């Protein structure tokens, strides 16, 4: 089998157990759903999900081996309610009967898997992500949690890699067949919430191979993703992020048609607990179609216009049609049907691994075969001979074209972009 | 980082004149370069421009046949030869450097970053 005993998934504006065992799922009015299989646990009282497992079929009494897998997205701390953020722990999923079973909790930047046997004995294992990174790859972004249990070790894997281990030999009989309650439960703030996707309970200790494969499979999509992990949308407003220059951002140079590269403003307050680089900075960009359009979701290989808002107007990102050197500065300008420029971009995901990055390829014709260059950041000449001075600019380069063909794909490339929309899970 | 500007002033309708500029400040190899004329009662207009190398230069239609333009990477300088002058080509003349190497078909003041300070030419009776 798939060794699966619970499989919540989405159907007809509801959640449902598709494991094949027909558990009874009850979703109250406080839980928000979407067709992309996500659901949101809020602070309000009626924001819970009760699952009544099937007591009438299999051996619903205890498990020596079992795993729990799901995707999650956890909002960033409030810049003032930091003390509350660190101090208060709260339960999100609870499965107890007769004061025994498992529960999953969150204390600030730490996520916790706790076991309790019938004797009252308790044991925990957790995962903590740094809250001082200039760019955090876990905060407010979707990642993949898997928790494997036998009778020796409780393990926590994040995105396919083992991240934590705990000895549970002292741990004895655990009661599994209790009601499963998805609810924010603790000393939380009014503005507290959690996003979850693809919840599944297995009756086996999944191997690292099985877990990594499950991660790759559930991570796959025909469409592209933004900075947080959600689908990448046409006609939506975005900031831009360079995977190779984490601390940099684009700004239209004063009295100029080119793109300057400046440094991200950081957390400038006097907490000695946290640190981040501002994300809602730089020119506000926006993706447009180029014409079977359907939904406003940006898919791979689609042809697009990269526009952005300057003052009170939508401008476009062009390139000069024939430039001599390896690379050339990009030409930002009002929207025109011009002769000297290409305006059409083909959006690619050259990476074979689960990533949130995409790349921008300039082509001659959408029917053609010749490739101009990729979009990135380059260091151009600027000043005098006495003292060499160079400057980072919003560029198009032919150099990336051969680099993308290198395997395994280099994540730190400058042709790798990620789009950052305003999200209620990120304040600054 | 400024641009020196040379070339004479007063000439008679039909003559010729050479205007030059020295790159005292930055190196000049990798930047396209342009010339702009501004007559009294008008806004600055492009006359001619050259690629960062020598791939090809573009001219305004009126002087199209008349003027020719050159660039020296050794002397770090750029020159504009204007022949058979008209009594209309009179005004202040300026030079500038582009952000890009390519010299586009049409000439936009937006692309050019340095300027200063201006050498005047006059064509009249």
């Amino acid at each position: 089998l798939n060794n699966i005993i619970l499989n919540l998934r989405y159907k007809d504006n509801n959640l449902i157990d598709l494991s094949g065992y027909g558990a009874k799922v009850e979703v109250y009015d406080g839980v928000e759903l979407n067709d992309k299989n996500q659901f949101k646990l809020t602070s309000s009282a009626n924001s819970k999900i009760r699952v009544t497992q099937n007591q009438n079929i299999i051996f619903n009494s205890v498990f020596l081996d079992f795993s729990v897998s799901f995707w999650i997205r956890i909002p960033k701390y409030k810049n003032d309610g930091i003390q509350n953020y660190i101090h208060n722990e709260y339960t999100i999923i609870n499965c107890m009967k007769n004061n025994s079973g498992w529960k999953i909790s969150i204390r600030g930047n730490r996520i916790i898997w706790t076991l309790i046997d019938i004797n009252g004995k308790t044991k925990s294992v957790f995962f903590e992500y740094n809250i001082r990174e200039d760019i955090s790859e876990y905060i407010n972004r979707w990642f993949f949690v898997t928790i494997t249990n036998n009778l020796n070790n409780a393990k926590i894997y994040i995105n396919g890699k083992l991240e934590s281990n705990t000895d549970i030999k002292d741990i004895r009989e655990v009661i599994a067949n209790g009601e499963i309650i998805f609810k924010l439960d603790g000393d939380i703030d009014r503005t507290q919430f959690i996003w979850m996707k693809y919840f599944s309970i297995f009756n086996t200790e999944l191997s690292q191979s099985n877990i990594e494969e499950r991660y790759k499979i559930q991570s796959y999509s025909e469409y592209l993703k933004d900075f947080w992990g959600n689908p990448l949308m046409y006609n939506k407003e975005y900031y831009m992020f360079n995977a190779g220059n984490k601390n940099s951002y684009i700004k239209l140079k004063k009295d100029s048609p080119v793109g300057e590269i400046l440094t991200r403003s950081k957390y400038n307050q006097n907490s000695k607990y946290i640190n981040y680089r501002d994300l809602y900075i730089g020119e506000k960009f926006i993706i447009r179609r180029k014409s079977s359009i359907n939904d406003d979701i940006v898919r791979k290989e689609d042809y697009i216009y990269l526009d952005f808002f300057n003052l009170n107007q939508e401008w476009r990102v062009y390139t000069y049609k024939y430039f001599k050197k390896e690379e050339e500065k990009l030409f930002l300008a009002p929207i025109s049907d011009s002769d000297e420029f290409y305006n059409t971009i083909q959006i690619k995901e050259y990476d074979e691994q689960p990533t949130y990055s995409c790349q921008l390829l300039f082509k001659k014709d959408e029917e053609s075969t010749d490739e101009i260059g990729l979009i990135g950041i380059h260091r151009f000449y600027e000043s005098g001979i006495v003292f060499e001075e160079y400057k980072d600019y919003f560029c198009i380069s032919k150099w990336y074209l051969k680099e993308v063909k290198r395997k395994p794909y280099n994540l730190k490339l400058g042709c790798n972009w990620q789009f950052i929309p305003k999200d209620e899970g990120w304040t600054e | 980082v400024q641009l020196a500007e040379s070339g004479g002033g007063l000439v008679q309708p039909g003559g010729s004149l050479r205007l030059s500029c020295e790159a005292s400040g930055f190196h000049l190899e990798h930047f396209a370069v342009g010339w702009f004329r501004q007559a009294p009662g008008k806004e600055r207009e492009g006359v001619s421009c050259i690629s960062a190398s020598g791939d090809s230069t573009t001219y305004a239609d009126s002087v199209k046949g008349r003027s020719t333009i050159s660039k020296d990477n050794a002397k770090n300088a750029v020159y504009l030869q204007m022949d058979s002058l008209r009594p209309e080509d009179t005004g202040d003349y300026y030079c500038a450097a582009s952000h890009f190497s390519v010299c586009g078909k049409n000439i936009r003041k937006i692309e050019y970053r340095y300027w200063g300070q201006g050498t005047p030419v006059t064509v009249s009776s």
